[PDB]
């Protein structure tokens, strides 16, 4: 049977929302042994929705300038972080990741509608794909920022951010940013 | 409360810089109440959304 | 059952006859109303029936035929049966400035413009339909659009050249969050 | 059951009533409506195409040139008439139908030809348009093989010969009343209500005269004994010298005269549709007017527009600050 | 509280809708016109002088007078539409149209629409100058 990293089951995870059920591809058809697939998911529009979510997390972690080519190191980081997730919670770490992503994505956002000079932003809904993209980017950026100058390793802060985002506590940077954008949009309407 | 939405058909790209998308909205609450809405990001016909306020109507006329 | 009667003048009989099917079809299909044309009294008679969907459909039909009889396009008054914030305010030309004779005639001219161009340009800015009957001006649109249209038209018939009116009306449209 | 193109245009789904559903390929291949062609590919295919033996095509032609309907009909209409004649011949005995059609009788009255009798919404002294009447109002409505002909010339020649003609309604038609145009110079009648110049003499002289045909084979034709109709008031006026070039509008004196092309822009000849489901997201309640094209500057108009202006006679006084293009 | 009439016959009032060029009045009264049932001008709803004349305030006033009529039992209304008249404009604005529309929407049977506007036979002098008026 297909397992992530040789050990992680993928038939046990569940998607809570129907909104993101077609955009997080982890369940049955799209599970793989390693995140590193090197496939063309930026070839055409919406193709990256079929990319597995763990590879998306790996790709958005090597995003920053010095680590801009290193993916093997990043998939090592993801492997160690998922190991720490399984050690702490005991749940399947993929479900923890999915809960973090569905809990971290903003539901509406403010937009400049008008011209350059009209600073009244209108609150508009967000695409579910944009919601997933923003959730991925905020989780990676919070893990990046929390582990810049400290003894805590990147994978450790990454796992801790995933725990706070899936649990929903106000310790994750991502959920703080989500609340900020959402309340700014609710102020605009 | 939270009312989830469906995309019937995409009207077009609106906004100052074409960063908003005007779409037609179907509800999964067994109602045929289809309303126009504007969204941010990439959407297609068949997307399923999460609308926090269903009372809001888009820029109509 | 309650009814309304809408008179027709003699220059609106032939447009009422050629455009008749386009009148009575949306009234009886989408509003479910009885309609006829009393030739002896020369009235369009609109009557409620069993099949009417809701109240204030018959008022929509009355506004539809009134806007047609004043001279609007049938499509522009199908806009009345559809939309809710569309009204019609009218005035005589000599309600703004006392004009007599050729002066009054020139007033009509500089509302219309060459080819009608001025009229059409005003309609393009305020998103209204204007109709100029013999000495009388009728506007159709939203409330703020009708007051923009009156501002432009009243500047035209108190003397100002159309270029000034074009600039003023585009600026007023820009400041009005259009 | 011979289906004319009028049945396919009207979407008369009457294939369940009859079983002898036959038609020409030419009448169905000439239709330019997209919805009808879409409906053609969905319908159950029990209709069969044929072509009549040309001998009855002649015979139909020699009595149509006698009944006064020959210029009005098309070749395909002669094909439909010949097909229903042959199906009548093959199925039913041929002694039923008669030839050398009966002479018209004349009976005049006082009513103006423009009196709006037989228009549905109108009422002289109740006649209402109800939601129950819209499916009912098609025309004047009253065994094995019939016709689905809606053009009046078709029904005229059919009821002259004696073929039972039926409608979109299942029951066959007994009486058919309509209007024709007759020339007061050469006295030749046309069944085409659109046409304004005479076919024979070519003058702008056709005037409206009502006709009614019975199922028996009698045609009777009602004139109007009103001196308003034949009065030459604005018929003599002096004409400008003929002008050429791309922008000349000559006063249109002969039917087949050549005009320069002055067409409206596609933006200008677009009307606003409010029944569209994408209308309410539209910015304006109405379509924007065209003020940017060359035809806006040239003041090109739709051909139908400005009709009551033409019926004012040219030797008359318009207002002193108006100009008639 | 009201008339003691069966459910069939309607007790009519007369609705004077007067659409001025600064606000709109709604005066429901007796068929005689002498004693008044209700009158809600546009400025009783919107707390801004700019929107005294809007169709929104006209709608709100129409709901108010309709509610007060069902309080006292009036079920059907004749309507007399009116603009300022005299020297001034003769055709009623969108305020009277909106009041009529919303009042017809709110369960009222509508009788006859009559334009009682003061058209003079021959007028006094206009409030404007020779030089013109309205901007
Ligand atoms: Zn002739």
């Amino acid at each position: 049977d297909i397992k992530l990293f040789g050990k992680w089951s993928t038939d046990d995870v569940q998607i809570n929302d129907i909104s993101l059920q077609d955009y997080i591809a982890v369940k049955e058809k799209y599970a793989k042994y390693l995140p590193h697939s090197a496939g063309r998911y930026a070839a055409k529009r919406f193709r990256k929705a079929q990319c597995p979510i763990v590879e998306r997390l790996t790709n958005s972690m090597m995003m920053h300038g010095r680590n801009n080519g290193k993916k093997l190191m990043t998939v090592r980081i993801v492997k160690h972080a998922f190991e720490i997730i399984h050690l702490l919670t005991g749940e399947n770490p993929l479900q923890v990741l999915v809960n973090a992503i569905i809990n971290s994505g903003p539901r509406e956002d403010s937009t400049r509608i008008g011209r350059a000079g009209t600073v009244r932003r209108q609150a508009v809904d967000v695409s579910p794909l944009r919601r997933v993209n923003q959730a991925i980017w905020l989780l990676c950026t919070g893990a990046r920022e929390a582990a810049f100058r400290n003894i805590k390793t990147i994978a450790e802060c990454l796992a801790d951010e995933l725990i706070n985002a899936a649990k929903g506590s106000s310790n994750s940077y991502a959920i703080k940013k989500k609340d900020e954008l959402e309340r700014v949009a609710k102020s605009n309407r | 409360p939270i009312k989830l939405a469906r995309v019937t058909k995409v009207l077009g790209r609106t906004g100052s810089q074409g960063q908003c998308t005007q779409v037609r909205v179907e509800f999964m609450d067994d109602t045929s109440r289809s309303i126009i809405r504007n969204v941010k990001g990439p959407v297609r016909e068949g997307d399923v959304l999460t609308l926090l306020e269903s009372e809001r109507e888009a820029r109509r006329l | 059952e309650e009814t309304r009667k809408i008179p027709v003048p003699a220059n609106r009989y032939t447009p009422l006859k050629e455009n008749w099917m386009k009148i009575f079809t949306p009234i009886v299909e989408h509003l479910g109303l009885q309609i006829r044309f009393n030739l002896k009294s020369r009235n369009v008679e609109i009557r409620t029936c069993k099949e009417t969907k809701d109240v204030s459909a018959l008022t929509k039909a009355a506004d539809f035929v009134k806007a047609f009889i004043l001279g609007f396009q049938v499509e522009d008054a199908l806009a009345l049966i559809r939309l809710d914030d569309l009204f019609l305010e009218s005035f005589e030309i000599t309600d703004v400035k006392p004009l007599k004779g050729d002066h009054l005639s020139r007033a009509i001219g500089r509302i219309a413009g060459k080819g009608g161009k001025t009229k059409f340009t005003i309609e393009n800015v305020t998103r209204t339909r204007i109709v100029l009957a013999d000495v009388k001006v009728h506007i159709l649109g939203s409330f703020q659009n009708i007051k923009m249209a009156r501002t432009a038209i009243c500047n035209l018939i108190l003397g100002n050249p159309p270029s000034k009116v074009y600039g003023n009306i585009r600026a007023v449209a820009s400041r009005s969050a259009d | 059951v011979v289906a004319d193109a009028g049945a396919f245009l009207r979407h008369a789904a009457l294939q369940d009533i009859g079983k002898n559903i036959y038609t020409i390929r030419e009448v169905v291949t000439e239709i330019r409506d997209k919805a009808t062609r879409r409906r053609l590919a969905v319908l159950p295919y029990e209709l069969r195409f044929k072509e009549p033996l040309p001998e009855y095509v002649r015979l139909v032609t020699e009595f149509s040139k006698k009944t006064g309907d020959y210029p009005s009909l098309s070749a395909t209409d002669i094909q439909v008439l010949a097909l229903t004649y042959q199906l009548e011949a093959e199925f039913v005995g041929v002694s039923h139908l008669k030839q050398e059609p009966q002479k018209v009788k004349v009976s005049s009255s006082i009513q103006h030809p423009e009196t709006p009798l037989h228009i549905s919404g109108f009422h002289l002294p109740g006649g209402w348009i109800t939601p129950s009447n819209i499916k009912q109002i098609q025309q004047e409505l009253e065994v094995r093989v019939g016709c689905l002909t809606t053009d009046f010339a078709m029904q005229n020649v059919l009821l002259q010969m004696g073929l039972h003609v039926l409608a979109v309604n299942g029951m066959l038609i007994r009486e058919a009343r309509s209007y024709i145009l007759r020339c007061h110079g050469c006295f030749k009648t046309t069944s085409d209500m659109s046409r304004v110049f005479c076919s024979h003499c070519g003058n702008k002289t056709l005037k409206k005269v009502s006709v009614t045909v019975s199922d028996d084979g009698t045609l009777h034709m009602h004139f109007s004994r009103n001196p308003k109709v034949l009065n030459p008031r604005g018929l003599r006026y002096s004409l400008p010298t003929p002008k050429g070039g791309k922008y000349a509008i000559n006063p249109h004196l002969t039917e087949d005269q050549r005009f320069p092309q002055l067409r409206l822009s596609q933006k200008a000849r677009q009307k606003t549709n409010v029944f569209a489901p994408d209308y309410i997201a539209g910015v304006s309640p109405f379509v924007e007017n065209d003020i940017s094209s060359r035809s806006a500057t040239l003041q090109v108009r739709d051909s139908t527009l400005g009709a009551g202006r033409r019926r004012l006679n040219p030797n008359a006084s318009r207002k002193k600050f108006v100009k008639k293009r | 509280l009201g008339p003691q009439v069966a459910e069939g016959e309607n007790v009519f009032g007369v609705c004077h809708i007067f659409a001025s060029f600064n606000d709109t009045f709604v005066h429901v009264t007796d068929l005689s016109g002498k004693e008044t049932i209700c009158r809600v001008t546009g400025g009783m709803k919107v707390k801004a002088d700019r929107d005294e004349s809007s169709p929104y305030a006209a709608m709100l006033a129409a709901q108010d007078v309709a509610q007060r009529c069902k309080e006292l039992g009036i079920t059907a209304l004749h309507i007399k539409l009116r603009a300022t008249g005299g020297n001034r404009t003769k055709t009623p604005g969108p305020g009277a149209q909106s009041a009529l529309r919303a009042l017809a929407r709110s369960g009222m049977k509508i009788g006859r629409i009559e334009d009682v506007t003061p058209i003079p036979s021959d007028s006094t002098r206009r409030k404007g100058g020779r030089r013109g008026r309205r901007l």
